């Protein structure tokens, strides 16, 4: 029973990797790991894209004033 | 938005060319000599709109400015029956009736005189124009005022418009200062033309008189024929297709690019009306055999030996009842049998369009077809064009009316640039034989 | 066709057929070929038949001279010594096991029959040779 | 405070910097962050699929939406998972922008 | 309860069990075929027992063939002269076909300039005016009205600038009274064969781009040759690029469409029944679909199709930037004349070019080889010749 549904569970999150790499969304597996469980637990994704773009944008300021 | 056209008509030739072109936009469109539509032309398969504006009373009136130095022409023309065709605010005429003389460059000074009206005409044809697509220039390269002024008008509409196409209708001579206007006019081409239709007078008569046994062909009916040319040009317009609807894609399929634009012109039926052809169901395979024969070519290309010219790019538009399949058999075989050369240096380009014909057209043929193509054996014009040059150059001969304009008072390095580009003109289509020549260049 | 009247297109054909002199035909599928036979065939006067669609080429196991020869030698003791044979020796068959076939809808499909056909073929191999 | 945990976490190691050093950047992030609490994401088969297709076509891709379709089958075989939608769209989202 | 695309289809049914034994299975289906054209004439249209068994071997076979053929002949003549079935036909020809010559390369050549600007200030609804407006003058005036404005484009919209070279496709629709020539299906092909036709021209547009360039930029400048090494080194492998492409554009363009248009074509000519002119369609939906090569099953052909598509446009790029690059460096060095380093650094440039361009040449020749590979070792006899002809080409 609960060896089932980790099996399904690992399932769902492995084809959701391939969904995401088909559609070359160009997120990494922490990244989605855990914006599939902000989902699941109730959050905006509209909010969360905004939060991650902003940060993003943050960091390759950054990278490009290191340059 | 429409996609408008301005046909600038320069000198004799020019406006003759542009005259015909008008006429026989008219006859598809089935519009009267008023400009108006006629009865039977209210069901017209093709928008007048793309070459003509249309009138508060329905009347479609060319995008088509006519400028002559010389009244005999246009007064001839207000007395033609096209005469309420033209917007008569749309023509200017020099009052100064001493022409340009036959000389390139006093034909380029008159139109830096006349600068202020031209640019005035054009601007005001592309604010009526809602999408203007780009200028035609017909003109001839030897006279004074088709040469020097439409070399004026090609480089003040690069300048002003350097997004839109320049699209040449250049008549080829068959005047001591022939070589000279000849030369600027090439160079002017190569230079600030996105893309040069060759019309070849000699070519002309030859067909003329081989094909439709005329003993000594006017001037008339080679107009007539440049006209049906200049309709086949604009036979992919009236109907809707997928691929290369406008004047940017035809100069670039045809002069191969802005640079490149040297085209050779080929036209098929080449028969006069009386010649009733028996009874023979022309193939799709047919037509692209003949348009292959150099009798049906019409540009007097030297037979050098020495140089092994090739199709740099082809396009043919077919008008008519074509079957689609046909069409790519006849390509497929032309391949197989290699039916045409092209260039080593570049993807051989033949495309084929098939389109429906004006209902209001007669069209003997069920099918035609006009190949637009770009090949390497138009360079031996030019090179025909730079011998003619270097013999009157070495001679000095015909300066004296030069020297009496301002451009050429001191020197001739304008000239000598000219000639310069000529060259470097020539040795890039001689490159153009070579698997090297996309590179040869640059 | 078979009988190559109005030869002109099997003059035409020789050339495409001498492009193949190593390997028996039947090694390449007949759609490229009956491609070739439709693009030289518009080239010359054959507009006025509208029968020569119902041909079409077939590849054979065995060329013409094979095909001749062991047709010549069954039910005869000539089988056991030409077993052997092959056109190496002798010459080569790279356009000689292209051949004519008349497929015809019913009930003119009662008239032209395989055993018919077999002559057809192996006769329009010969004279195509 | 998950969602400050979240974004400190997210910035520790996406960006080189603390977007704490940057007020406008923790601003936006913390203004962003709260607006709601349930996710706004298209849950519809129908524009799921629309969606990805239009992604597909901007890539230049137009035989992966099988692949795409299959892979929600096994994203959707516990039916447990009611916000797998929502990453989609969040991926979606994500990858719009550069293509 | 039919809908008006299967008045003739399936607007009456047939009950096996209920067909007597004087009456034969085609007897019933005329009997069906000649009932539902009858009330597709009432209803779309809008205009104008011993005996039984014993004949029903002798004539009436034949006169239910009589009525059926009447009935479906009027039927097409009622929607060929009311609801533009013959117009509808020749519409998704020209729209998702390639019949007439302009469309979409038009649009290209129109967009050039503006496709690589940002796509936030160019929308869909500005190029669905400009094609309403050009179609006009194209053969759309044969074209209903309604028919101009069922017809638009989709193109690049809402992006800071970038490709768009493989998103064009032309969507075409049939009115109800005459959807019923042309079905969902049908239209749904046109538009699967219009976005196919699309990448093809997209490709054939890449090679055009690149053969006018290499055509005209040469014959537009005269400059140093020492630039003209790399050069050649791009341009080897552009030009073997560029016969190949061009070669795979004549093929399909005529193996695809062309085919495909012209049987659909005489088949309506030819057609006097509604399933005449179904079978019409269906046999140019067939032959589309018969050469598209971008199946599942075929996985190779479509991986070798993309790998062309991808170095196409790789090196219309590379041959952008290069072109910018050095059109940058010429302008610094006329403008420094008309006010030694501009030409140092202009002959520097060329090394990295040189050796970038020798990788392209590599992967490009790698990429053909195992595309010809593919085509050669394959039991079709369509590809073996179409390797012949690339080794025709003096490029392989």
């Amino acid at each position: 029973a609960a060896a089932a549904n980790l099996n399904a569970v690992r399932e769902t999150m492995d084809v959701l990797l391939e969904i995401s790499r088909i559609l070359n969304t160009g997120l990494d597996m922490e990244t989605l790991s855990i914006c599939v469980r902000l989902c699941e637990q109730g959050i905006n994704p509209e909010a969360l894209s905004s939060v991650i773009k902003e940060l993003r944008k943050a960091t390759e300021a950054l990278k490009a004033a290191e340059n | 938005m429409p996609r408008e056209i301005i046909t600038l008509q320069l000198g004799q030739c020019g406006n003759q060319i542009g005259f015909e072109f008008w006429k026989q936009l008219c006859a598809e469109h089935g519009i009267s000599p008023e400009g108006i539509v006629e009865e039977f032309a209210t069901e017209g398969t093709d928008r007048k709109d793309v070459f003509f504006y249309q009138a508060d009373d329905e009347h479609y009136i060319p995008r088509a400015v006519l400028l002559d130095l010389e009244p005999r022409v246009i007064h001839s023309i207000l007395n033609s029956p096209y005469a309420k065709l033209y917007n008569p605010e749309n023509i200017y005429l020099s009052e100064h009736g001493g022409g340009a003389g036959n000389n390139w460059a006093s034909g380029f000074s008159q139109g830096e005189k006349i600068h202020e009206d031209i640019f005035d005409i054009i601007d005001r044809e592309a604010d009526g124009s809602d999408s203007l697509e780009g200028f035609v220039l017909c003109h001839s390269i030897a006279g004074g005022t088709g040469s020097g002024l439409g070399s004026y008008l090609l480089e003040r509409l690069n300048d002003r418009y350097p997004k839109k196409l320049v699209q040449t209708y250049s008549v080829f001579p068959n005047v001591v200062v022939q070589p000279y206007n000849s030369l600027l006019t090439l160079k002017r081409l190569t230079q600030n033309a996105d893309c040069v239709v060759v019309l070849d007078n000699t070519a002309l008569n030859r067909i003329a008189t081989d094909r439709l046994h005329i003993q000594n062909p006017s001037f008339s009916q080679i107009n007539q024929l440049v006209s049906t040319i200049m309709s086949a040009s604009t036979t992919t317009l009236r109907y809707p297709g997928y691929m290369n609807n406008d004047l940017i894609g035809l100069i670039a399929s045809l002069i191969p690019t802005p640079r490149l634009h040297f085209l050779m012109t080929g036209y098929t039926p080449l028969t006069t009306d009386q010649s009733v052809a028996s009874v023979r169901k022309t193939t799709v395979l047919d037509v692209m055999r003949r348009l292959l024969q150099p009798k049906n070519v019409m540009v007097s290309t030297g037979r050098d030996r020495q140089t092994n010219h090739c199709y740099i790019a082809i396009l043919n538009i077919i008008q008519g009842e074509v079957d689609p399949t046909q069409v790519h058999k006849s390509l497929q075989r032309i391949r197989e049998r290699k039916l045409a050369n092209f260039i080593p240096w570049g993807p051989a380009s033949i495309q084929v369009a098939l389109s429906r014909k004006s209902p209001y057209l007669p069209s003997a043929h069920r099918v035609s077809g006009l190949m637009m193509a770009n090949h390497t054996s138009i360079s031996s014009l030019f090179e025909s064009s730079c011998q003619q040059y270097d013999k009157l150059r070495k001679r000095e001969a015909f300066l004296e009316q030069f020297r009496k304009e301002d451009i050429f008072k001191e020197n001739f390095d304008e000239l000598d640039r000219s000639r310069e580009v000529v060259q470097e003109l020539i040795d890039e289509y001689h490159a153009a034989t070579r698997p090297d020549y996309i590179s040869w260049g640059t | 066709y078979f009988l190559m009247d109005q030869g002109d297109f099997f003059v035409h054909f020789m050339d495409l057929t001498e492009e193949e002199l190593k390997k028996p035909v039947d090694d390449i599928t007949p759609t490229r070929l009956e491609a070739l036979l439709e693009l030289a065939l518009r080239m010359s006067t054959a507009n006025t038949d509208p029968f020569k669609d119902d041909l079409k080429i077939d590849l054979m196991p065995h060329d013409l001279i094979t095909q001749l020869l062991r047709v010549l030698a069954i039910e005869t003791q000539q089988e056991k010594a030409m077993v052997h044979a092959d056109p190496t020796e002798l010459t080569l068959s790279g356009l000689e096991a292209f051949s004519f076939d008349y497929v015809v809808t019913w009930p003119l499909s009662l008239i032209i029959n395989r055993k018919a056909l077999t002559r057809y073929q192996m006769l329009f191999r010969h004279m195509f040779y | 405070k998950s969602p400050n945990v979240l974004l400190q976490n997210l910035c520790c190691r996406i960006l080189g910097k603390s977007e704490a050093d940057v007020a406008q950047q923790f601003q936006y992030a913390v203004r962003v962050i709260g607006s709601n609490f349930a996710p706004t994401v298209e849950r519809d088969e129908f524009l799921v699929a629309e969606k990805i297709k239009k992604e597909l076509t901007r890539q230049r891709r137009e035989a992966d939406a099988a692949l795409f379709s299959e892979l929600h089958r096994k994203l959707h075989s516990q039916g447990v998972l009611k916000n797998k939608w929502s990453i989609l769209y969040l991926l979606l989202s994500l990858s719009e922008d550069p293509r | 309860a039919v809908k008006a695309d299967r008045l003739w289809h399936d607007k009456y049914a047939l009950r096996k069990p209920m067909i007597p034994s004087f009456m034969t299975m085609d007897q019933c289906r005329k009997v069906l075929l000649i009932g539902k054209s009858i009330n597709f004439l009432h209803q779309v249209c809008h205009d104008q027992a011993a005996d039984l068994f014993t004949d029903l071997e002798n004539a009436f076979q034949g006169k239910i063939d009589a009525a059926y053929f009447e009935t479906s002949k009027y039927l097409l003549d009622v929607l060929n002269k009311k609801y533009s079935l013959l117009d509808h036909m020749q519409a998704m020809r020209r729209y998702l076909l390639l019949g007439q010559g302009d469309f979409i390369r038009h649009l290209m050549d129109l967009l050039k300039p503006e496709l690589v600007r940002p796509a936030t200030t160019l929308y869909q609804h500005n190029l669905t005016g400009i094609l309403e407006t050009a179609v006009r003058a194209t053969n759309a005036q044969f074209d209903s009205p309604e028919i101009l404005k069922r017809l638009d484009v989709r193109l690049l919209e809402v992006s800071p600038g970038d490709t768009g070279w493989d998103v064009f496709s032309l969507d075409y629709h049939v009115d109800g009274p005459i959807a019923t020539v042309f079905t969902r299906e049908c239209m749904s092909h046109y538009l699967r064969a219009f976005n196919f036709l699309w990448r093809a021209k997209r490709v054939e547009y890449i090679l055009t781009d690149i053969r006018k360039g290499h055509m005209c930029n040469a014959r537009l400048l005269r400059s140093m040759p020492e630039f003209s090494g790399v050069l050649h080194h791009c341009h080897i492998l552009a030009s073997e690029m560029v016969h190949f492409i061009h070669q795979m554009q004549y093929y399909v363009t005529f193996e695809v469409l062309e085919c495909s248009w012209d049987e659909l074509w005489n088949r309506v000519q030819r057609a006097q029944d509604l399933d005449h002119i179904i079978a019409a369609h269906e046999a140019f939906l067939g032959t589309v679909i018969s050469r598209c090569l971008l199946d599942s099953d075929s996985r190779a052909l479509l991986n070798q199709l993309r790998a062309v598509f991808d170095q196409i446009i790789e090196l219309q790029n590379t041959q952008d930037a290069i072109y910018r690059a050095a059109l940058e460096e010429l302008q610094r060095r006329l403008q420094f004349e008309e006010k030694k380093r501009r030409v140092q650094e202009f002959q520097e440039s060329i090394p990295k070019m040189c050796s970038q361009l020798r990788i392209l040449t590599h992967f490009y020749q790698g990429v053909v080889q195992q595309f010809l590979v593919s085509l050669t070792t394959s039991s079709d006899e369509s590809l073996r010749f179409l390797s012949f002809r690339l080794d025709f080409n003096e490029h392989y």
